[PDB]
């Protein structure tokens, strides 16, 4: 925001009479710079976990695992997954105020997420702490199954049925995400909150702030001294206390947003880069895989679970 | 002038070169003024 | 109504040098060395084919640095080198040697008290 | 663009002994782009004026000897008219029979009765008094005066301010002029305890100085900063209002 | 160990986190001290001359503007110091968690303490801070096989 002209209405009078107050909007701008730099620091922290870019081989022979629904589409002009495009499609300043563009853009965000997906699918968890080593997908799955506490031969003796189940599950989750209209609640809430905040901030100007008149251009240099100072100082109390609550509801909002970001970063580092033993951390049930996706101002996860379903009485 | 109070007088060492009238400090207050009538530096805190 | 915007300054350290460039925010150069960009008007910067990572961030997906000696130039963001591996039904990699590393970490604990 | 009484031209607004502290003051000072040539009368006489000299070189004099002039080349205004006995002076807007051409021989108070020794002067007519400042060092070369960083230290004075004519710091002992190009803005000072200090700094030589004054510091660190918002120039109002 | 001694002796950019909070508190104190000297429209700022010459019709508004300006500025002293306390308390919680988990045992968490496979950890003291050293294991040389 532009403090001096916003609060004085570009008045030379206001100018040479308001120098009594001091550095108020200077530290206001200090706080605004602080929150602005915090935003980009958070974004870089969450999405800067990988040092080298990788790429998948062009031949798609992965033993039945049709990862097309999550892989980027080279044919389309934008190299994004079909579910990413579905998310992007379902998801849909003048009197001294400004809006800044983000430092990072969707193109390199998509590049980062695609590189992460390719690296993890190609080399399992090996690349998380050293040089990537190639290893077959069924052998990686056997390692995961031995990790959970089941003998490996079970996977071999049922791999076809397991692949069929996995393909069916991927199709069904695609159907569920296409059908689900209530998933975007938090992001919609944040956007609507910001919109309403700025709306009431701008609409504040039209009020008198208790003024015994309303014409802005004519009176306030028909008669400056005690009707100016009072109108503009109840205007500045109104303005800098709605911005006291503006800045500070924005900082507590950024505090909860940064707690969310910290938990998201931990989720990345544990569930996505490897396999976690903590119960009911990376979703409910048993945790095997992890697939991240991109969203406007948000991130989307995917999980793979193992569940038993047919017991029998025994002695 | 116009300063009075109860306390222990303190010595001074502040120097003073070619152009003064009265002592003034940084803090927009008065802390140490050289004696106007004796031309001797005197700092009281 | 007419627009407005902040005037931004990009500079290296004082002991390093004293040459300085200027950045205009949100303005269009057609409506005001010249380097027309999406962000605005730049002086001393050029579309340079070689790229580096971000050193002094400016915004809008572009970063500038004291570069060719060193001068205030603008370059597009660079992430890192590409790589790929050979995956086959009968391929495997195995390590043979190791090493030891040491890293550090810093965290704040408290702050002073006043009255 | 610097050719000196050096970054003197910062006179001392009062005797308040600020010491080793930052403070920027807005006062009456002098603008940019002061250039001049050398001519004939069909190499620096009286300058474009205010009280002394400009901003970068070195010297030490023992030169000046004589005078018959007015400081504004008028002598109706405050001349360098020495009927001033060095303890009592006369300065005459005091209306006497003026000769349009001066001469030389073989009420207007100082006691109170009718300069590379860089003693600044006083004809700042805030309700009519008279006085002098004082500092010292000389001219044997192109321009000079010396370096430091702050105003000096207070002992005895009676200050009201200056109106003489040749922008300052002055020229004396221990054709047309030439001066340089100086930007007027606030002036930061640092009065060390021992008092070995002369200089200041300006704010709008360039965006470098803009940051220097905006951050209220000197050692500008590597980075990016934003100064005062540049309002896009509204040369004229808008044709939208009725009649 | 030798190389980490040399690296810490050489690079001076580590202490920025602590320097940030130190400068933040110093700046806040300087601002609140400075704000006193203003007049807020009053004819004078020295109370003695105030009550000697100009009464409190406008010294009551000068004390009103003083108390309200210190309401914002000291409620914000405690308010940004309070959000700072929230941040430092989250930091202390995280520090204690790291203490207990990665110093009193061995963590299986991925990249929770350093990069690689953690083996050892030793804490070191800092003014209003703490220092950790992580010793990890990294594979070096690889070969192809079938």
């Amino acid at each position: 925001v532009d403090c001096t002209m916003y609060i004085c209405g570009d008045s030379t009078e206001c100018s040479n009479l308001l120098l009594q107050y001091g550095s108020f909007c200077t530290q206001l701008n200090r706080a605004l710079t602080g929150i602005a730099v915090e935003q980009d620091k958070n974004t870089q922290e969450v999405f800067a976990q990988v040092k080298q870019i990788y790429k998948t081989p062009p031949i798609k022979d992965f033993g039945g695992f049709n990862f097309s629904q999550i892989l980027p589409d080279p044919s389309k002009p934008s190299k994004r997954s079909p579910i990413e495009d579905l998310l992007f499609n379902k998801v849909t300043k003048f009197n001294g105020l400004t809006v800044l563009p983000p430092l990072l853009t969707d193109e390199m965000i998509a590049q980062y997420t695609s590189a992460l997906l390719a690296g993890t699918i190609t080399s399992g968890w090996t690349f998380g702490a050293g040089p990537a080593l190639q290893i077959p997908f069924p052998m990686q799955m056997a390692y995961r199954f031995n990790g959970i506490g089941v003998t490996q031969n079970v996977l071999y003796e049922n791999q076809k049925l397991i692949a069929n189940q996995f393909n069916s599950a991927i199709g069904k989750i695609q159907d569920s995400l296409s059908s689900t209209p209530s998933a975007l609640g938090k992001l919609q809430d944040v956007v609507n909150q910001n919109a309403q905040a700025l709306n009431t901030l701008v609409k504040q100007l039209s009020s008198n702030f208790g003024a015994i008149s309303s014409v802005l251009n004519d009176i306030l240099s028909r008669l400056d001294p005690p009707e100016a100072e009072v109108q503009i100082d109840r205007l500045i109390t109104g303005r800098l206390q709605s911005l006291q609550t503006y800045v500070t509801q924005q900082l507590i909002r950024a505090a909860e947003i940064r707690a969310s970001a910290n938990l998201a970063a931990t989720k990345m580092s544990e569930c996505v880069l490897g396999q976690s033993k903590r119960v009911d951390f990376c979703g409910k049930g048993y945790h095997l895989m992890s697939f991240p996706q991109s969203a406007p101002h948000g991130v989307v996860f995917l999980h793979v679970t193992y569940v038993p379903a047919q017991e029998k009485n025994f002695t | 002038n116009g300063l009075t109070g109860t306390g222990v007088l303190t010595e001074s060492n502040k120097k003073f070169l070619p152009f003064q009238q009265f002592g003034r400090d940084i803090a927009d207050t008065t802390d140490a003024v050289r004696d106007p009538q004796t031309l001797e530096i005197l700092d009281i805190t | 109504p007419c627009s407005f915007g902040g005037v931004s300054v990009i500079t290296p350290g004082t002991n390093t040098s004293n040459q300085v460039a200027v950045l205009y925010q949100g303005v269009n150069c057609t409506e005001v060395n010249v380097f027309q960009t999406r962000a605005g008007c730049l002086i001393g910067a050029e579309h340079v084919n070689n790229s580096y990572e971000c050193d002094i961030p400016i915004g809008a997906g572009i970063c500038a640095s004291y570069q060719t000696s060193q001068s205030i130039i603008a370059y597009t963001m660079s992430l890192g080198a590409e790589n790929s591996v050979a995956y086959s039904n009968n391929s495997i990699a195995i390590p043979t040697n190791f090493t030891i590393s040491v890293t550090t970490e810093i965290l704040p604990v408290s702050m002073t008290k006043t009255s | 663009a610097y050719t000196n009484s050096f970054t003197r031209g910062v006179y001392y607004p009062d005797k308040v002994f600020r010491s080793s502290v930052l403070h920027s003051t807005q006062d009456l000072f002098l603008p940019f782009f002061s250039n001049v040539t050398w001519f004939h009368a069909i190499d620096n006489p009286v300058l474009p004026f205010n009280d002394g000299v400009y901003f970068a070189s070195t010297e030490k004099s023992n030169i000046i000897r004589g005078w018959i002039f007015g400081t504004t080349l008028d002598s109706k205004t405050q001349s360098l008219l020495i009927v001033n006995n060095a303890t009592n002076v006369v300065i005459k807007v005091c209306e006497f029979q003026f000769c349009n051409d001066p001469f030389l021989g073989v009420n207007c108070t100082f006691e109170y009765v009718s300069f590379k020794n860089l003693r600044e002067f006083v004809f700042k007519n805030i309700d009519g008094y008279f006085k002098i400042y004082s500092k010292h060092t000389p001219i044997n070369l192109v321009r000079d005066l010396p370096q430091g960083f702050s105003a000096l230290e207070p002992l005895v004075d009676l200050p009201i301010g200056i109106n003489i004519t040749r922008f300052q710091t002055l020229l004396a002992l221990h054709a047309a002029y030439y001066v340089g190009y100086l930007q007027p803005r606030t002036f930061l000072l640092k009065y060390n305890e021992n008092g070995t200090i002369t200089d200041a700094v300006d704010c709008a030589l360039d965006p470098l100085s803009e940051t220097k004054c905006t951050l209220k510091s000197f050692t500008v660190e590597k980075g990016i900063y934003q100064t005062s918002n540049f309002r896009v120039q509204p040369t004229e109002s808008i044709v939208r209002f009725p009649n």
